[PDB]
C-alpha cells in the first residue's frame, strides 16, 4: 500500500509527478499538494502531484530529474508520503554542475535560476540536483543550502545565491544531456517493442537464470540513417542500467587479420564481466557482407567470429546484442538464423507528428520567437529524418548567433549567458535553414496516417458503412483480410483506402502502377515479400495495390505480348498475401479499372473475398462531392450547387472536382487583376461548365454492371 | 488545519522494494499488451468506447 | 564605437576602402577624404574613402592587401578614424621585394610604379605592400624611407626612388600573389555557401566551444573536373589562415 512503479513522465517539469486520481484520493491528497518520494539508499525527494487521465492506478509518472534524485530506475517502486509540514524557505543556495558549465559565464541566476523559481513555489531539497535549459545550453545545479531543512517551497521572498565554483558530479550519478527516452520523438511503436524485449531480463534478470529459456539473443534494427537506430540503443542502455559497448563494422574492418577478430571477442568478453550490458554493433552490413561479395579472408573470418560469438550468448548471461543495418537483405544471411538475430524491427521514417516531436526535443535549449511555428516546419518537412532535423535545428540557430554575434562582439574564452539569453531564433532563420537544408531519406518510401477522412468523400454511404464493419466486426466480436474495388476511374476508390485507414488511425501503404511496373520490368518482383513486410511492420496499416492490371496493361492489355493477365509481381503478391493472417492487423484493399482481365486468384477465398463495385456518384452524391471540394473555400450564395449536379449527369468525382478547380482558378485570377471577387461567384462555375465533360462513357458504365452481375 | 512535522517520519520495511511475481508477471504483461494495443486495426467506435471508460 | 568589421570589397584598388553612406555622414568621413584604419599589433594603413551602395552600415569593404597590411582577417572588427590633416609627400623611396622579382630585369620603376603614382594621388605608410601588376608579372613593392612620417599623399610632382638592392619579406605578412576568394571567378553563390560554414568555426573557435551547437563536419564538393574544388578549399584555408594538409 501507498506504493507505486515508477513510469515515463507526461510532464516535463521536473518539479511536478503525476498519480492516477483514485491513489490521490485514498492518500487524501489534493492536485497541488506537496509530498515526498522514498526510494533507494535511504533517498527522498519532494515535489508536487498532480493527476491525468493516462498515469496507471499502480504507477507513478515522473521524469528523469526526479528519478536521478532518488537513484531510481523505470520498473522500480517507491513510497508516497504527503508532507503538508513543509513550508516557505528563506535562503536557498544553489550551485552549478561543473560538467555544463564550461565556456559559457556571466551571471547564471539571472538568466536561469531567477526565472525558473521565480513564481513556480517548486520544492526543493538540499541535495537536489535538478536542469534550467536556456541559452542554447542544459544547465543544471545543485542545492548546497537550504536555511529551512530538509527541505521547502521557494517563494518570491525567498533569497537564491549562487557564490562558488562549480560542483564536481559524483560517480554514481548520470548526466541529463545523456540520451534517454525522453529524447527520442516518433517510432514510440518500435521504442515500446524493445522494451517488451530488453528491458525484463536486465531489470529482472532472476527470471532468466533460474530457468534453461534464453531470451532473445540479438535484435536488428534497419531503416535509413538518422532514424534512432543507435539512438534507441544507447537510450535503453541509459535507462536500465545496462553497460552499453560501441562496435562498428569501420573499426573492426581497418583492422589486420587477427587484430580485427581479437578486438570484436575482447569486446564479447567485457561486456560478460559488465553484464548486464548491450552489445551494440553498427554498420552491421560492413562488419558482416555477405561472403559472395568478397574474397577476402579478413571478412569471411569475421563473419564467422561473429556468428560463434552470436551462439557463445547462451554463456554470457543478461548479454544482448543489438546491430543496425539499412536493409535487413544487406547482409550475410547467416546472421538471421534462429537464434542470433533472428528478431528485426523496422524503424522507418517519422511522419508530420514525429517530426513536429522531433523538431521539439532539438529546440528544448533553444529561445525561439512567437512566430516561429514548428508544426508548419514539420509539414513542409518530407522526406527528413531526426538526424535531417538536428541539421535544421542547428543551421536556424546559427543564422540566428551570426545575426547577432556580429554586432555583439565578443571575443574571449567564454560566452556571457546574458547575451545568449537574449539571443532568439525566429521564422526566418528555420525558413533559411530550410532552403539550405537537403532531406537525406526522399529516396525511401514514406508511409504514414493519411489525411482523407469520411467527409472527404460524398456518395458512397453504403461502401463507407461496408468498410468499417470488415474492421471493426473482428475486433468488437474466417473474417476476410480484403476487399477489390472496380468500376469507373475517378469514383473515389483510393479514398476510401485512405478513409478507413484516417479514422482507424492506421497507416496507409500506397503501392501505384508505376511502381508495380518497375518490379515487372526489373525482375526484382522478389520486392513484393518487402512490401508484405513493411505491411506487418507498419501494422495496423491499410496495403494498397493500385492498378492491379498495369502490368497487363503494359504488356498489351487488350492485345498482348508473350504475357496475360498474370505477371511476375501479380504472383508475388498472391503468394505473400497466403502467408499474412487476419491477426495481423493489416488490410489488403486492391482496385481496377478492368477486372475482366486481372488474375482472378487474388479473389479466391482467403485473399480479396469482398468485392465492391463503385459506380459514378448519383444526383445528391454529386451535389455532396461538390460541397466537399468547395469546404475549403469562400463561395458565393449565388452557386446553386444542385443545378450544375442536375447538369452532371454522366460526370465522375473527379469530373466535379475538374469543375470547382476551374472556377477556384478563375476567381484567383480575378481577384489578382483586380488588386494590381473575394469569394467564388456562379459566373465562375458556368464558365466552368462550358469545358468540362465526363470522363467516363455510357459504354464503360454498361461494362461495370455487365461484370456486376456476372459475379453477383 | 495544522500540520505535524511528526507525519513526514515514517521509515519502510528492508524488503520494500523487492517485487513480487504477480508485480512482476502483471508489469510483463502490461508491456505485452501495450505493444498489441499499438498494433491493433480498430474503428474509432471501439477506440471511444475503451476511452470513454474514464469520464 | 568606430568599430566595424572588415569584409571583401568589389573595388580592387590599393588605395580604396568603401564604407556605406551612414556611417561616412555619422564620422565626418566623406568621400574623397583620408582615413586610417587600425589593425593588428599597433599597425595601422591609410586610405582613401569612397561610397557605394552593397556595404553594410557595420563593415567596412576592402581588399586583400589592405587586410595583409593591417594583419587582419575577414570576419573581424577593426577600428577606423578620419585624418584630415594629411599632407602631401616629397620623397618617397620603393623597394622590390625579391620574392616577385625573379627572371625579370629593366626598369621597374618605370613600368611598374612610374604609372602605379602617376597622378594617383595614392596615400602610403612606411612599410606598406603594394602590388603593381604589368608585362605578365605581379611585382610586390615595399615602402622602406619617406621624409614625412608615418603617412603621406604621393603627388604626381613628388620624387620617387626605385635604387638599391630588392628588400626581403618579412615572416609576419604573406606573399599577395597567394590563392585567395579573388582569384575565383564563377560560382560565387557557392563560395559565400562554404564561407558560412566554414570561417566563423575557424575565425572564433571559442564561439562554438561556448555555444552548445555542432559544427559541420565536412564539406564535398562535387562537380566536373577543372571547376576550381580545388581552388576554394585552398582559398578559404589561406583567407581564414588555418592549417592546410593537403591529402
Ligand atoms: N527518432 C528520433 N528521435 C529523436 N532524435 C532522433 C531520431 N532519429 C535521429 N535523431 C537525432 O539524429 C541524430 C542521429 O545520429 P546518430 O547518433 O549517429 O544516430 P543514428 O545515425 O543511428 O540515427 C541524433 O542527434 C539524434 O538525436
Ligand atoms: N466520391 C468522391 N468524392 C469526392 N471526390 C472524389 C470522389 N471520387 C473522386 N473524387 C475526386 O477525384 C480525385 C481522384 O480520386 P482518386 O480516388 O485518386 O481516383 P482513383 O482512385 O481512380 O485514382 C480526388 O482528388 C477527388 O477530389
Ligand atoms: N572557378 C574558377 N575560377 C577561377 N579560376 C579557376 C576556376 N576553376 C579553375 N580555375 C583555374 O584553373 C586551374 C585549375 O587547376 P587546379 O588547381 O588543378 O584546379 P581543379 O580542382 O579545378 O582541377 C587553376 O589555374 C585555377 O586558377
Amino acid at each position: 500500500p501507498n506504493r507505486l512503479i515508477v513510469d515515463e513522465a507526461i510532464n516535463e517539469d521536473n518539479s511536478v509527478v503525476s498519480l492516477s486520481q483514485p491513489k490521490m484520493d485514498e492518500l487524501q491528497l489534493f492536485r497541488g499538494d506537496t509530498v515526498l518520494l522514498k526510494g533507494k539508499k535511504r533517498r527522498e525527494a519532494v515535489c508536487i502531484v498532480l493527476s491525468d487521465d493516462t498515469c496507471s492506478d499502480e504507477k507513478i509518472r515522473m521524469n528523469r530529474v526526479v528519478r536521478n534524485n532518488l537513484r531510481v530506475r523505470l520498473g522500480d517502486v517507491i513510497s508516497i508520503q504527503p508532507c503538508p509540514d513543509v513550508k516557505y524557505g528563506k535562503r536557498i543556495h544553489v550551485l552549478p554542475i561543473d560538467d555544463t558549465v564550461e565556456g559559457i559565464t556571466g551571471n547564471l541566476f539571472e538568466v536561469y535560476l531567477k526565472p525558473y523559481f521565480l513564481e513556480a513555489y517548486r520544492p526543493i531539497r538540499k541535495g537536489d540536483i535538478f536542469l534550467v535549459r536556456g541559452g542554447m545550453r542544459a544547465v543544471e545545479f545543485k542545492v548546497v543550502e537550504t536555511d529551512p531543512s530538509p527541505y521547502c517551497i521557494v517563494a518570491p521572498d525567498t533569497v537564491i545565491h549562487c557564490e562558488g565554483e562549480p560542483i564536481k558530479r559524483e560517480d554514481e550519478e548520470e548526466s541529463l544531456n545523456e540520451v534517454g527516452y525522453d529524447d527520442i520523438g516518433g517510432c514510440r511503436k518500435q521504442l515500446a517493442q524493445i522494451k517488451e524485449m530488453v528491458e525484463l531480463p536486465l531489470r529482472h534478470p532472476a527470471l532468466f537464470k533460474a530457468i534453461g529459456v534464453k531470451p532473445p539473443r540479438g535484435i536488428l534494427l534497419y531503416g535509413p540513417p538518422g532514424t534512432g537506430k543507435t539512438l534507441i540503443a544507447r537510450a535503453v542502455a541509459n535507462e536500465t542500467g545496462a553497460f552499453f559497448f560501441l562496435i562498428n563494422g569501420p573499426e573492426i574492418m581497418s583492422k589486420l587479420a587477427g587484430e580485427s577478430e581479437s578486438n570484436l571477442r575482447k569486446a564479447f568478453e567485457e561486456a560478460e564481466k559488465n553484464a548486464p550490458a548491450i552489445i551494440f554493433i553498427d554498420e552491421l552490413d560492413a562488419i558482416a557482407p555477405k561472403r559472395e561479395k568478397t574474397h577476402g579472408e579478413v571478412e569471411r573470418r569475421i563473419v564467422s567470429q561473429l556468428l560463434t560469438l552470436m551462439d557463445g550468448l547462451k554463456q554470457r548471461a543478461h548479454v544482448i546484442v543489438m546491430a543496425a543495418t539499412n536493409r535487413p537483405n544487406s547482409i550475410d544471411p547467416a546472421l538471421r538464423r534462429f537464434g542470433r538475430f533472428d528478431r528485426e524491427v523496422d524503424i522507418g521514417i517519422p511522419d508530420a507528428t514525429g517530426r513536429l516531436e522531433i523538431l521539439q526535443i532539438h529546440t528544448k535549449n533553444m529561445k525561439l520567437a512567437d512566430d516561429v511555428d514548428l508544426e508548419q516546419v514539420a509539414n513542409e518537412t518530407h522526406g527528413h529524418v531526426g538526424a535531417d532535423l538536428a541539421a535544421l535545428c542547428s543551421e536556424a540557430a546559427l543564422q540566428a548567433i551570426r545575426k547577432k554575434m556580429d554586432l555583439i562582439d565578443l571575443e574571449d574564452e567564454t560566452i556571457d549567458a546574458e547575451v545568449m539569453n537574449s539571443l532568439a531564433v525566429t521564422m526566418d532563420d528555420f525558413r533559411w535553414a530550410l532552403s539550405q537544408s537537403n532531406p537525406s531519406a526522399l529516396r525511401e518510401t514514406v508511409v504514414e496516417v493519411p489525411q482523407v477522412t469520411w467527409e472527404d468523400i460524398g456518395g458512397l454511404e453504403d461502401v463507407k458503412r461496408e468498410l468499417q464493419e470488415l474492421v471493426q466486426y473482428p475486433v468488437e466480436h474466417t473474417p476476410s483480410k480484403g476487399v477489390l474495388f472496380y468500376g469507373p476511374p475517378g469514383c473515389g476508390k483510393t479514398l476510401l483506402a485512405k478513409a478507413i485507414a484516417n479514422e482507424c488511425q492506421a497507416n496507409f501503404i500506397s503501392i501505384k502502377g508505376p511502381e508495380l511496373l518497375t518490379m515487372w520490368f526489373g525482375e526484382s518482383e522478389a520486392n513484393v515479400r518487402e512490401i508484405f513486410d513493411k505491411a506487418r511492420q507498419a501494422a495496423p496499416c491499410v496495403l494498397f495495390f493500385d492498378e492491379l492490371d498495369s502490368i497487363a496493361k503494359a504488356r498489351g492489355g487488350n492485345i498482348g505480348d508473350g504475357g496475360g493477365a498474370a505477371d511476375r509481381v501479380i504472383n508475388q503478391i498472391l503468394t505473400e498475401m497466403d502467408g499474412m493472417s487476419t491477426k495481423k492487423n493489416v488490410f489488403i484493399i486492391g482496385a481496377t479499372n478492368r477486372p475482366d482481365i486481372i488474375d482472378p486468384a487474388i479473389l479466391r477465398p482467403g485473399r480479396l473475398d469482398q468485392l465492391i463495385y463503385i459506380p459514378l456518384p448519383d444526383e445528391k452524391s454529386r451535389v455532396a462531392i461538390l460541397k466537399a471540394n468547395l469546404r475549403k473555400s469562400p463561395v458565393a450564395k449565388d452557386v446553386d450547387l444542385e443545378f450544375l449536379a442536375k447538369m452532371t449527369n454522366g460526370f465522375s468525382g473527379a469530373d466535379l472536382t475538374e469543375i470547382c478547380q476551374r472556377a477556384c482558378k478563375l476567381a484567383i485570377r480575378e481577384s489578382i487583376e483586380s488588386e494590381i471577387v473575394p469569394e467564388i461567384r456562379r459566373d465562375h462555375f458556368e464558365e466552368a461548365m462550358r469545358f468540362a465533360r465526363r470522363s467516363v462513357s455510357d459504354n464503360d458504365i454498361r461494362k461495370y454492371e455487365m461484370f456486376a452481375q456476372t459475379l453477383q | 488545519f495544522q500540520p505535524s512535522p511528526l507525519a513526514s517520519q515514517f521509515e519502510l520495511p528492508g524488503d520494500f522494494f523487492n517485487l513480487t511475481a504477480e508485480e512482476i508477471k502483471r508489469e510483463q504483461r502490461l508491456r505485452s499488451e501495450a505493444v498489441e494495443r499499438l498494433s491493433v486495426l480498430r474503428t474509432k467506435a471501439m477506440r471511444e468506447k475503451e476511452e470513454q471508460r474514464g469520464l
